[PDB]
């Protein structure tokens, strides 16, 4: 053991050197919904290699001024691979998601992110009494972007959401974060298109800088995640 | 998972001066607290802590009878030329979000499991006329009915949905001990849901709103005086609290920092300047270097 | 706990339960951290 | 662990008022920022998780830890000494003064962070959340940061870092005496709308 | 130690005509109190003593219930031109030094430990306005809330400071028995200080009084009236009462002799003329040979 | 065992041939603070000879009018010796207290003292609301002076002072008085600076005579006080 | 273990994470005087946690032309915190040392420092018959500088100043040196205020250096030094 | 005593403690002064 972490799912294998450990929230593994938690009474399909791997979402340019970034689950892999099918195809989903979030810069370069899976993080909005639209709060893999990473989008405060399941990207110790998601729900299973369990977050604490030559840098943040124990249940034709 | 009834005991520490083990030092990057101990931080003595935690368990952190209603109409003749309706009565329409205290004590966690004993507490005034003489409050029989999701409401005090042959209901009156009850833990899932991350209709529209739950739908209380209209105009005012047992709590959530606005969601506009402004969460201080309240000699 | 009615969910509040597993939210890391030891 | 706003200054907004500016020094033995103790007044501790479950109770009693991240880069080296002194008199402004409490030398390194255990130093039992600071009851005492060595970054780094400080309780910790916290307030019944 | 259930025995006495021995004759120099027998100055009879102690324990002695605060208020539309604070509550700051009785019996120990059993006695009356007609008094619901240290205390009757979802408030209405509770001994210290040599801040100002403990900050008493205004003024007087409950006792005191001035220190101006004058405790006699009170034949 | 006692902590041994016996207050020998009544875990400095031993403060003229005086501990000794460096450099204390009074008068000559240790002994003014001043409070070594010696300057009595762990110095009898006073506060340790556990007090009860040619004679009243078991926690800066 | 030690003493903990080793000098760790080798018959006051911890010194700027630095103890800790108050009030003094010297640069910076305890150092000044005042050989917490580094300001040289116990900061390799120091006299106590049993030296044998943007940075170096197993005997007023 | 509710500190008047040392205030010295015995 070390710094160093394979992580092999189906076709799927990430490699890290600058790692500094997996956080298992709540110290749980994701497992199969068990016959005494079993509600939907139809057979369900267990897809492993085509479900449970690593989807990679579309990158995002660490900026000087980056407020921060999240992405909603299942929302952010509805529209991708077998697992969006499967979505698109069965009424109720169960999953839990291994996230990988990587970011590369030099030993010159100062910056820290922190990685914060939050459950049922509830968007609020600044300045209105209007609740936030099906557009702002469901926007798939591209994800959305903190307009006030201090309150966490939700009159909260950033400096308590290490009570939720978090790592730190910090570029002096760390180039990526691994944070591992059971199922989060009050019920067993639920509708993917009308609800997520988990938001996972990329609020920039300390902000990307260099000396004299390392200004302007292009660093790039990259996020993987990957569905673990997916059951989907209610067969019908594809919304 | 041990068990604690009271507080970690202190052992005595001795001085330590030993190459490869640095307990002072961790990596915060790991997303673990650090584990760094008093014994080995600092030279320690011998403390047998005898401290109770029992104030701390969310059974008692939580199970605290809170004001979750708080509802006033006028007791009088609404009757004019053609109406026929009394109007001495309220719907509520149950939720836990109206007042403060109670939301933001029960949103430091996502879910919760617990039965809930409700205290109801009535009072009356005589309305302030041109001309009334006060000589004491009539003791009226009050009727509290649970109105379901589904259920016909209450139009009238006279209306016939009263009947309340199914529908569960209690009678009350001003002069006798607050009214009390026990409602289970009565959602469609395991535990009760602080906060959705999605919505509550199968459509995409508008009118569809963000935030509102397919658990919280949890009917009504409709409140009435049984007794017919007095002569003159009184205001009954009703308290209804909230007293969570056997409870269970779990995913600890960041407390509430801006002012709340509504009960549909979790938006705000925050105080105009700090504490609890938008951009300053705490007061501000001179400097980083500055004491505001250093103790001077 | 007493409870003078029929059902078990109308009962005073529930016996104290002291158990306390605060590693869930302070040490959630899949290979355990050693007391005193170089955590990297 | 939860952040604290060190730097809760008129000056930061947001995201700025949750790191602290550490840079290389034109001297030495310098003070770099300080830490009110006052859970119960507006100050870095309050917007904690020990901070706001703890400003539910009146009582209090046990030791605390603040862990500080370092935020700089790899190749920026700096030796610092963070000093609990327990309360009495003033906040020191010299390291001299303050070395004779309670302290710990941090030097950056793989460890990026530091753990400084405000140790349970009262004669009751317990402490108050009050609102006189200065008071025997609720007083905890001060810490203090100072420069041990310097900041010492190479041209191809920044010379203006950052540190991020936590604080979390240690399992000798107890509250007492439940109330409804100044935290959040109320004028009118919430409506529906507005 | 002994105990002692009932009063000692008296044990039959002879004739003692012994050198050496000398029982009548002590030396008060080493602090001691006399050990001279009644068996050995006089002759004595066996005389079996039946009288019992228990009224003289310091659980009867403390642990009778004692008025701590009597406070009133009106209970009327307190409102103006531009108020909108309706003022029908009280804020007590609480402590036990207001009435003397309870203040010099607690006074004779240095040091207590005890949980104490509060209860509330409330009273109305009409206030005698230029035109009011009496016909009798409303059954109002009353609420007494402990507002513990730093906690949010309430400006006004319609203030939301008393949800109460965590302070611990009581609701009791005006023709039920009186409110009661128990408090438990909730000192910072292992007892509470009837006197404290010293002073409760850092600084050494003005500001910072002599005599005040850092263990007598115990929070505020706010009690409203609950239902709204009546269209007449009501006179609320509140009378709160204490009685000690399984009770320790360390360090007896000399006991007060000059009336109390006021709660916060422990000052004095005295009577006039004896008795309990600044010069004169015990009233004046004649002489040193006079009885004042002689039977005469 | 006699009328004769020698005193020996550390340094320090006083002997007396006039003495009545030992007062040991409550009838407890001071003792170090156990682990079963331990609240600061600091590890605390235990100076055993440097602090244990008899600090002899500066003597007061018993005069004919003497009201009486009284000292203050701790601070009567916080800014004397190893005992006060240790306080002005700790935050918390611990000790109990040997005094020992001393009054040498001749045969011929009549006079009673009441030596007091008065616990939590709070000072009542006469004539006015204002509590006592700072300075009023805190004379440190050179102690204060009863102005109502008759109220213990209380609004209490004189008389009733016996309550008090007390000893008397009667000069047909007695040139010495001893009191061991034990730790008295309701919590284990406190801040010396701030707060007084004890009060030892020297009220001239009869009053100093002769008869012809021992009238006006010079008659000191010495104090010497040994801390017992003293205890330091929260090692700081002086102040 | 490793490269990396923490140095916890009463109220102090010292962590770093470039260290070589801890010197024990000569193989001996401090111990308290035992009763065969004991001399003064007084009981000692054993102040633990106030006396035997880290005192960290005044910090020295590292120059191209730094001569080096000595510290005389027990000098330099004799006018601070309450092993400085038990000195002034104690006749008799015996303590080992852990002295801990910091020096922080980048992995670009280059330079190496001689750290050596030197056991009853006698100064030599050259070009004088005249021997070295008081003020040139107590200078207390502020320390002294070398005027002839080379021949150890004694005659002798900083060639076979390796004899010594020493350690080296290089910083390549090292940013903090550790030497232990046990008792070392004649006598098994000695007087604080007329006699330095050791003397901490820091010598720059290579200087500091760096490459076109590196040069002329802010380098300090800063000493701590710990009393360790700290007796004290002949009680009197403070000196 | 009796209690009817789960806090023991609820608890009615606690059972009689007859125990008495007026020693402590009588007779606090090192040395025992002896019934019948000149004290001096
Ligand atoms: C979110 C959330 C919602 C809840 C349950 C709240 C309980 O709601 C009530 C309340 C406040 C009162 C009554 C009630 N009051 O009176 C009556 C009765 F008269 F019908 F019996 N019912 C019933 C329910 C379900 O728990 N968590
Ligand atoms: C000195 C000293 C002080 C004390 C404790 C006195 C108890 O103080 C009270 C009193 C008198 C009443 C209430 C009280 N009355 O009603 C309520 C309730 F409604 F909030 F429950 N609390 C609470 C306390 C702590 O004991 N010794």
């Amino acid at each position: 053991s070390d710094r160093v972490l394979q992580l092999k799912l189906g076709n799927s294998s990430i490699v890290t050197q600058e790692a500094a450990n997996i956080c298992c929230a709540y110290g749980e593994w994701p497992t199969y919904l068990p016959d005494n938690e079993a509600v939907a009474i139809d057979k369900p399909t267990q897809p492993e290699t085509s479900t449970d791997r690593f989807y990679t979402l579309k990158s995002k340019k660490w900026e000087s001024n980056s407020t921060g970034w999240w992405w909603k689950l299942p929302d952010a892999l509805n529209q991708i691979g077998m697992f969006g099918q499967n979505v698109q195809y069965h009424y109720l989903y169960r999953s839990g998601f291994l996230c990988h979030v990587q970011c590369n810069a030099t030993k010159f370069h100062q910056g820290t992110l922190l990685i914060v899976a939050i459950p049922e993080h509830q968007i609020g909005k600044k300045g209105t009494g209007t609740s936030a639209s099906f557009a702002e709060v469901m926007k798939g893999a591209e994800g959305g972007v903190f307009e006030q990473p201090y309150l966490l989008d939700d009159g909260t405060s950033l400096a308590c959401a290490l009570v939720y399941p978090h790592q730190w990207i910090n570029l002096r110790t760390n180039n990526s974060a691994t944070i591992v998601l059971p199922w989060m729900n009050s019920a067993p299973m639920d509708f993917a298109l009308r609800h997520n369990n988990w938001t996972l977050a990329v609020i920039p604490v300390c902000p990307l800088a260099g000396g004299t030559g390392n200004t302007n840098t292009y660093v790039p943040i990259t996020i993987s995640i990957a569905p673990m124990c997916a059951e989907y249940n209610g067969l019908r034709n594809a919304i | 998972g041990e068990i604690v009834k009271t507080v970690a005991n202190t052992v005595e520490s001795e001085i330590k001066a030993e190459l490869g083990v640095i307990p002072s030092l961790n990596a915060v990057e790991t997303g673990a607290t650090s584990n760094t101990e008093p014994e080995e931080a600092i030279q320690t003595r011998t403390v047998i802590n005898m401290h109770g935690t029992a104030e701390c368990l969310v059974e008692n952190f939580l199970g605290r009878s809170a004001l979750v209603c708080m509802r006033s109409f006028e007791y009088k003749n609404h009757s004019t030329s053609t109406s026929s309706i009394q109007k001495n009565f309220f719907i509520w329409t149950l939720n836990t979000r109206e007042l403060v205290q109670i939301r933001r004590k029960m949103e430091l966690f996502t879910y919760l499991r617990f039965d809930t004993e409700i205290t109801i507490v009535p009072t009356l005034r005589l309305f302030s006329s041109s001309n009334v003489s006060f000589s004491g409050l009539p003791n009226l029989t009050l009727q509290a009915m649970y109105v379901p999701t589904g259920a016909r409401k209450p139009s009238s005090q006279d209306s016939f949905e009263w009947q309340s042959a199914c529908n569960p209901s209690v009678f009350f009156k001003i002069n006798d001990p607050p009214a009390r009850l026990t409602i289970p833990f009565m959602s469609i899932n395991s535990a009760y849901a602080n906060f959705y991350d999605g919505f509550a209709g199968f459509e995409k529209k508008a009118t569809v709103l963000y935030g509102i739950n397919p658990a919280n739908t949890m009917g009504n209380l409709c409140l009435r005086v049984v007794n017919s209209y007095q002569p003159v105009q009184y205001t009954l005012t009703v308290r209804v609290y909230m007293k969570p047992k056997h409870i269970k709590a779990w995913a600890p959530r960041a407390p509430r920092t801006m002012p709340y606005t509504n009960i549909l969601n979790n938006n705000y506009a925050g105080r105009s300047a700090a504490p609890n402004a938008p951009t300053a969460i705490v007061s501000h201080r001179s400097t980083i270097k500055t004491m505001p309240n250093d103790i001077n000699l | 706990q007493i409870n003078f009615y029929k059902d078990s969910y109308a009962a005073s509040a529930s016996k104290q339960d002291f158990s306390q597993d605060p590693s869930k939210f302070t040490e959630p890391v899949a290979e355990a951290l050693k007391a005193g030891a170089p955590v990297l | 662990e939860s952040m604290m706003e060190i730097n809760n200054v008129n000056d930061a907004s947001g995201v700025e008022r949750l790191r602290v500016q550490i840079s290389a020094q034109s001297d030495m033995d310098q003070l770099l920022f300080n830490i009110p103790l006052d859970i119960q007044l507006e100050g870095p501790l309050r917007n904690t998780l020990l901070g706001n479950i703890s400003r539910y109770y009146t009582h209090w009693s046990g030791s605390l830890e603040m862990t500080f991240m370092f935020c700089g880069s790899f190749m920026t080296t700096g030796k610092l000494i963070i000093c609990y002194t327990p309360p009495g008199g003033s906040s020191p402004t010299d390291r001299m003064q303050a070395m004779l409490a309670t302290h710990v030398v941090w030097d950056f390194g793989l460890q990026s962070s530091i753990t400084i255990i405000i140790p349970w130093i009262s004669g009751s039992h317990y402490r108050m959340f009050n609102t006189d600071a200065k008071a025997i009851n609720a007083n905890v005492g001060y810490v203090t940061c100072f420069m041990q060595t310097n900041l010492v970054a190479p041209v191809g780094a920044a010379d203006q870092c950052y540190i991020v400080g936590m604080v979390a309780a240690k399992k000798d910790f107890n509250l007492r005496l439940m109330r409804d916290s100044p935290d959040i307030g109320q004028s009118a019944i919430l409506p529906e709308q507005a």
